RNA sequence: UAAUAUUUGUUUAAUGAAAAGUAUUUUAUUAUUAUAUUGUAUAGUAUUAUUAUAGUGUAUAGUUUUUUAAAAAUAUAA
RNA sequence: UAUUUAAUUUUUAUAAUUAAUAAGAAAGAAGAAUAUAAUUUA
């Protein structure tokens, strides 16, 4: 959440299943 | 086997398979001297690519046409001006 | 030495010492491909582990040996391993004169 | 002939012994006496 | 006239079939443009499961 | 023998290339329309070009005489006017593109 | 014959079984066919001596995917009808069998045979393939519905995603079974086994189309259902 | 971005219609004798079923005189000497 | 490629290396035993339509051309897209092929000479002249001293009214040293991958790119 | 005889086809430039036979039904 | 096809007291098939 919101506050890998 | 182009007739060489027996008389490849799409005819034979136990790999043997090929390029006359800068077996 | 099942006997090792002088060319700086089972796949693996020369792969710790022939798997690495162990001294002496 | 002690063979259990061994021996053994 | 349209008929799928072709190569270098794309990311180098050093030696390639 | 073995010649046709009987040009490559006779000199005619300039007949036995650049029958030539044909009469036997002259020409 | 591709086919032991057909370039070509399509698809139904030689065939493939060189590249590329499913067998292999050295192909005796002949039924596997890129989640335990269809994905895999550049050559071979021509072809055939007379193939007129567009409107959204 | 024969038609200027009787037998488009399967012939109605013809289950195949018209026989205007 | 083993050691050549190919230090006790120098199985190199272009791109700027010279030519471009002497053979094998390049040997000395061919030579005309005209968009020194590009054009145009000769050997020296030092902090990365045609041949596709240091 | 022999449909360059004198085309079908009238698809040799006969006219539509898990001897070729 | 010989009736722990000149749970591939009775293998 908080690394997320790391990439948020700047503002794949593994598919969803 | 040996291929040109109908247009420029740029020469070039690769073996084919029996899987690809379909595509040996006309084959579409790309040149380089022309480039887009061309059609390439089969001029020469040279080599098979699977040999049979106890058998020479090397005798189907490949034409006078294909060995001329390889004498004009990759010659002693054909090296002799490349030799200065790599001298292939060599770096 | 190449046939040797599990552990490499001693009179195995005097094989290898046979076969030194039975090439009269070799220096232990020689490319790794000569050696008693040295596959493709055994050389390369070496060679990505910054390992050309007999010396280097008779400078191997053991616990690269093995994740070399486990972790990894190139088999039949001890093999190899042990052919440098044995042929490393010999060849240094035979260098000298 | 079906019986079986023919028909039974003993490959499984060549590990026992160490047939490659035993050639380079005899090789070392050709190259003492020199032949 | 059968002269003419034997001809007629035998120009023109010649023709067409280079169409079929053309299109052909053109979507075959899209897709392996789309290899080209996609490797990247996976990071598949596609030669084999050795390292880049061991084709960097080229002695093996 | 089969597969003219070509590596010294590429006997490739030229976009320059114009009609020996009608003088109009070629399209190079990419129809079967042209007559090609290679002399092992290039000769070009179109399909309906084939024909003889003086009678405008077939050319019988698909062997023929040119004259001041345009091709004549050699009855024609013969100093002959017996002039028809049997068979048919406008167009020719040959076959398209070098086929007809790959049987027997320089190797 | 000790180069990891090229074959032998005898009867001893040190060759692998010659399945029956009509020459040896016969059975090379079978055998390329077979290859391809495994590699293609990972499994194969094959029956008889075919499918041993499919095992070890495989094995040779994953072992030159695994070399992964320009030569093992091109000599691959001889043996295939597709050159695509060559770069398919470099771009997959590796990674799936980086762990395995061994036995990459699995064997499956099935319990049914041919009704036409009494020849076994193999199942031809590669072996683990939640290590593989398009293959990730596959069920094979039953076809999919219509055969252009991608096949049957398990449950708790749905949401799995494929190489971009393998879905689009699938959806280019499957867009030409939805064509009419296609249906054409598909009522000539009835036509034409009924002729050459082989039962239980009903008229032309009883045989309603593989593809129909309100089949292909359920079909995409389960398809984007998975995805 | 496929090849659609009608799109290549209509880009080479070849009347689609004809295009696509490049690609199938001169049986299915032109009057010629040919090689016809009994099974396409059509059937009458049975008692279960309803009739059978040619015309539904395979209009590709049905022969077009535009084409072979225009193709094969002579025009009549071009040969009058009157 | 490697510079102990391939070739004699010390010898770095200069030029674009490949993405993640590792330079690992070879201890020299090294050699090969003398059936093992047969080996050596060069992967191939790309000989497409960038390389072509850039050599020929070198072989303009002087008419003649020294062959066992042409290297150093190559290097001293910031442009330099290629690895080894090899690369470079390779891509002079088939520009030979193409038609774009002759050999001639003029001896008085020894020397061997490239000449463009006097038929394509329209063609290679087009790609400089396009390098040229693409770069001057992408050069950051523009759109901020306009003159700068003035003084740089008016000085040229009047420079080759008398010797443009001498002003060239003593710029491409200052091109030798800017790319020299250039070097420290950027590479070209080579990457390539394989691939196989339709009709089945084996053949990599490429793309450049530049990554920093510093 | 006979749990016999035969058959045994996993990959096409049979391109073409007037001389076939048999085969429910439900409406096979011009838009014509022409006039009325008439008529267009698979059965030669007792077969969906070895596989047709001949006259057209043309060259990149791959134009898409051949079982099988040992060895003798028979048949080809090396 | 009948007689006649030769082989077989699919591991018999074992063989010969005589005639004439020998038989223990069952069939797919005898191989998991690329000559190891598993080459470490997810
Ligand atoms: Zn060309
Ligand atoms: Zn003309
Ligand atoms: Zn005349």
């Amino acid at each position: 959440r908080k690394e997320h919101d790391k990439a948020l506050g700047l503002e794949n890998r593994k598919p969803f299943v | 086997a040996l291929f040109s182009c109908f247009r420029c007739g740029y020469m070039y060489e690769f073996a084919v398979s029996n899987s690809y027996c379909r595509k040996l008389t006309l084959r579409n490849d790309h040149c380089p001297r022309c480039d887009q799409l061309t059609l390439f005819r089969f001029m020469s034979v040279s080599g098979m690519v699977g040999n049979m136990p106890f058998k020479p790999i090397g005798v189907p043997g490949p034409s006078y046409a294909t060995l001329w090929w390889r004498k004009t390029r990759e010659g002693k006359e054909a090296s002799a001006p490349l030799d200065a800068v790599c001298k292939s077996d060599r770096w | 030495g190449i046939a040797t099942g599990g552990r490499v006997t001693n009179e195995d090792r005097r094989w290898w010492l046979v076969h030194l002088e039975c090439a009269p060319d070799i220096t232990p700086g020689t490319f790794i491909a000569w050696l008693d089972c040295c596959g493709t796949h055994t050389c390369k693996k070496l060679i990505e582990r910054n390992i050309w020369t007999i010396e280097q792969v008779a400078a191997l710790d053991s616990d690269q040996v093995d994740e070399l022939k486990y972790r990894e798997g190139c088999l039949k690495m001890d093999v190899v391993w042990e052919h440098a162990r044995t042929i490393i001294t010999p060849l240094r002496q035979r260098e000298v004169t | 002939t079906n019986r079986h002690f023919f028909v039974a063979r003993a490959n499984a259990f060549f590990s026992r012994l160490p047939i490659a061994r035993v050639q380079r021996s005899l090789a070392m053994e050709a190259v003492r006496e020199g032949r | 006239k059968r002269i003419d349209t034997a001809k007629r008929m035998r120009r023109d799928r010649r023709r067409i079939e280079e169409l079929k072709t053309l299109e052909f190569w053109g979507w075959y270098m899209k897709l392996q443009r789309v290899r080209g794309r996609w490797c990247r990311e996976q990071g598949v180098s596609s030669r084999g499961v050795y390292g880049p050093a061991v084709d960097a030696a080229e002695l093996w390639g | 023998p089969a597969y003219n073995e070509d590596v010294d010649r590429p006997m490739v046709v030229p976009p320059d290339a114009i009609c020996f009987n009608c003088d109009k040009p070629i399209d190079a490559g990419d129809v079967n329309s042209y007559v090609w006779i290679p002399a092992g000199q290039g000769y070009f005619f179109h399909f309906g070009c084939f024909k003889c300039n003086r009678c405008k007949y077939r050319l019988g036995h698909n062997k023929f005489y040119s004259k001041d650049g345009k091709a004549w029958c050699i009855p024609c030539a013969l100093g002959r006017d017996v002039r028809v044909p049997t068979r048919r009469w406008h167009t020719s036997y040959v076959n398209t593109h070098r086929t007809g002259s790959r049987l027997t020409g320089h190797f | 014959t000790t180069e990891p591709l090229m074959a032998d086919y005898g009867w001893t032991r040190g060759k692998l079984p010659k399945f029956r057909a009509r020459s040896p370039f016969h059975r090379q070509q079978i055998a390329r066919r077979m290859v391809t399509e495994m590699i293609r698809k990972d499994y194969c139904i094959v029956g008889g001596a075919r499918a041993p030689a499919l095992r070890i065939l495989a094995d040779h493939v994953v072992e030159l995917a695994k070399a992964g060189d320009t030569d093992s590249r091109q000599q691959l590329a001889y043996f295939l009808h597709d050159p695509l499913m060559v770069d398919k067998a470099f771009d997959e292999y590796p990674r799936r069998f980086k762990d395995m050295n061994a036995k990459y192909a699995m064997m499956t005796r099935l319990k049914s045979r041919r009704r036409t002949d009494a020849v076994a039924m193999y199942f031809v596997e590669y072996k683990n393939r939640d290590m593989s890129d398009n293959h990730k989640g596959e069920d094979y335990s039953a076809g999919p519905e219509r055969f252009f269809l991608p096949p049957r994905i398990v449950e708790t895999e749905k949401g799995i995603q494929r190489p971009p550049h393998m879905q689009m050559a699938f959806d280019r071979w499957a867009s030409k079974f939805k064509t009419e021509e296609f249906h054409h072809w598909w009522r000539l055939r009835h036509a034409k086994l009924r002729y050459w007379g082989v039962r239980n193939v009903p008229h032309p007129s009883d045989v309603d189309p593989l593809w129909t567009e309100k089949e292909e409107e359920e079909w995409h959204n389960e398809m984007l259902a998975n995805t | 971005g496929r090849f659609n024969m009608d799109e290549a038609a209509a880009a080479l200027q070849l009347n689609p219609a004809y295009a696509a009787a490049l690609y199938r037998p001169l049986n299915y488009t032109f009057h010629i004798r040919g090689q016809l399967y009994p099974a396409q012939k059509g059937r009458p109605s049975r008692p279960g079923s309803l009739a059978a013809s040619q015309g539904r289950m395979f209009p590709l195949y049905q022969r077009n005189d535009r084409l072979d018209k225009e193709l094969f026989r002579l025009n009549s205007r071009g040969l009058t000497t009157e | 490629w490697q510079s102990g083993v391939h070739t004699p050691h010390g010898v770095v050549y200069r030029g674009a290396k490949m993405k993640n190919w590792p330079e690992q230090r070879i201890p020299e006790n090294f050699k090969f035993t003398e059936e093992q120098r047969f080996r050596t199985k060069a992967i191939p190199r790309d000989v497409g339509t960038i390389p072509r272009n850039f050599v020929l791109g070198v072989l303009y700027r002087h008419q003649p051309c020294e062959v066992g010279g042409l290297w150093e030519h190559c290097t001293n471009d910031p442009e330099i897209v290629l690895d080894s002497k090899r690369h470079l053979r390779e891509v002079l094998k088939q520009a030979r092929e193409e038609g774009f390049v002759t050999f001639e040997r003029d001896a008085i000395s020894n020397e061997w000479l490239c000449f463009l061919t006097r038929e394509r030579y329209e063609e290679v005309q087009r790609i400089v002249t396009a390098k040229s005209e693409a770069v001057d968009t992408h050069s950051g020194l523009r759109g901020a001293a306009a003159t700068e590009t003035s003084t740089y054009a008016e000085k040229f145009r009047e420079m080759n009214v008398e010797a443009k000769e001498a002003h060239a050997r003593r710029l491409e020296e200052e091109v030798a040293n800017t790319t020299r030092y250039l070097r420290r902090f950027q590479q070209r990365e080579i990457d390539y991958l394989p691939y196989t045609d339709l009709n089945g041949k084996v053949n990599f596709m490429w793309w450049y790119e530049t990554r920093d240091v510093q």
